[PDB]
């Protein structure tokens, strides 16, 4: 499933036995109830820019 | 960077600058407040180990505006295959010897895993790469931040496209073969960054080419992807006595 469009991911994708997908998130983000979508945990979470983020 | 813009101060936050006797030397990559990925090249003429420093949120390099962030290298990890002089496994990994402190001028680059940006960043087609190096092939190098948008190529496609060394698996080819736009010499170590669903990516390091921006060749990059496992682990090490430390690869 991961294989293909990142399995639905915004971020990182697990496949694991079966029709079965976990995806996950970087450091400093968390997995939305969606279980696809990572928000920001931190006030300078990784690849964000801050001054177009504030914009 | 030939044939890019002014990265905007603050839009490239993740930039290091690096420096040897208060020269410039390299550029390099945030990837959280104590580590930074660089080029090994970068450091085959070092003979002042202790004089080496990384400067964060630095833009423009004839005013100091009080954003810049500096902080002494206290180690250089080089993969044990990297041969000095040479292009393959063109990677170190920089330990700082105090955390800088994130602010909106001061992030990290995601390094990504290693699946995520092999099925995925890999096939994105256009990143950004940018450094204070040469603005013109035997020119001036910049005093502003530059930043270019290049577009990356399958090596069967660079190894076709190219006119007159090897690619690698541990390198990529991105940019043009219209000497119109390419990173430099001077950009060396700097990085090769990935959008991907509202979040940027490591994917590349400056690494080597010919001259800068020459026709018939593109820019080649170190293949970040095949080093996530080896800087992970490296990350969750001691440090060691001793600035320069090569480390078994893989
Ligand atoms: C020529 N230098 C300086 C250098 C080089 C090597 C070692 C030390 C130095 S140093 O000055 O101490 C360094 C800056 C602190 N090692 C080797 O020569 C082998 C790899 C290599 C081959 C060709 C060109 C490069 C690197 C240049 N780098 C680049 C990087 C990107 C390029 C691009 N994208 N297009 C064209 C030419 C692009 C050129 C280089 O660093
Ligand atoms: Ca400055």
């Amino acid at each position: 499933i991961c294989v293909n469009e990142n399995g639905g991911c915004e971020q990182y994708c697990s496949d694991h036995t079966g029709t079965k997908r976990s995806c996950r998130c970087h450091e400093g983000y968390s997995l939305l109830a969606d279980g696809v979508s990572c928000t920001p945990t931190v006030e300078y979470p990784c690849g964000k820019i801050p001054i177009l983020e504030k914009r | 960077i030939v044939g890019g813009k002014v990265c905007p101060k603050g839009e490239c936050p993740w930039q290091v600058l690096l420096l040897v006797n208060g020269a410039q030397l390299c550029g390099g990559t945030l990837i959280n407040t104590i580590w930074v990925v660089s080029a090994a090249h970068c450091f085959d003429k070092i003979k002042n180990w202790r004089n080496l420093i990384a400067v964060l949120g630095e833009h423009d390099l004839s005013e100091h505006d009080g954003d810049e962030q500096s902080r002494r290298v206290a180690q250089v990890i080089i993969p044990s295959t990297y041969v000095p002089g040479t292009t393959n496994h063109d990677i170190a990994l920089l330990r700082l010897h105090q955390p800088v402190v994130l602010t909106d001028h001061v992030v990290p680059l995601c390094l990504p895993e290693r699946t995520f940006s092999e099925r995925t960043l890999a096939f994105v087609r256009f990143s950004l790469v940018s450094g204070w190096g040469q603005l013109l092939d035997r020119g001036a190098t910049a005093l502003e931040l530059m930043v270019l948008n290049v577009p990356r190529l399958m090596t069967q496609d660079c190894l076709q496209q190219s006119r007159k060394p090897n690619i690698t698996e541990y390198m990529f080819c991105a940019g043009y073969s219209d000497g119109s736009k390419d990173s430099c010499k001077g950009d060396s170590g700097g990085p090769h960054a990935t959008h991907y669903r509202g979040t940027w990516y490591l994917t590349g390091i400056v690494s080597w080419g010919q001259g800068c921006a020459t026709v018939g060749h593109f820019g080649v990059y170190t293949r970040v992807s095949q080093y996530i496992e080896w800087l992970q682990k490296l990350m969750r090490s001691e440090p060691r006595p001793g600035v320069l430390l090569r480390a078994p690869f893989p």
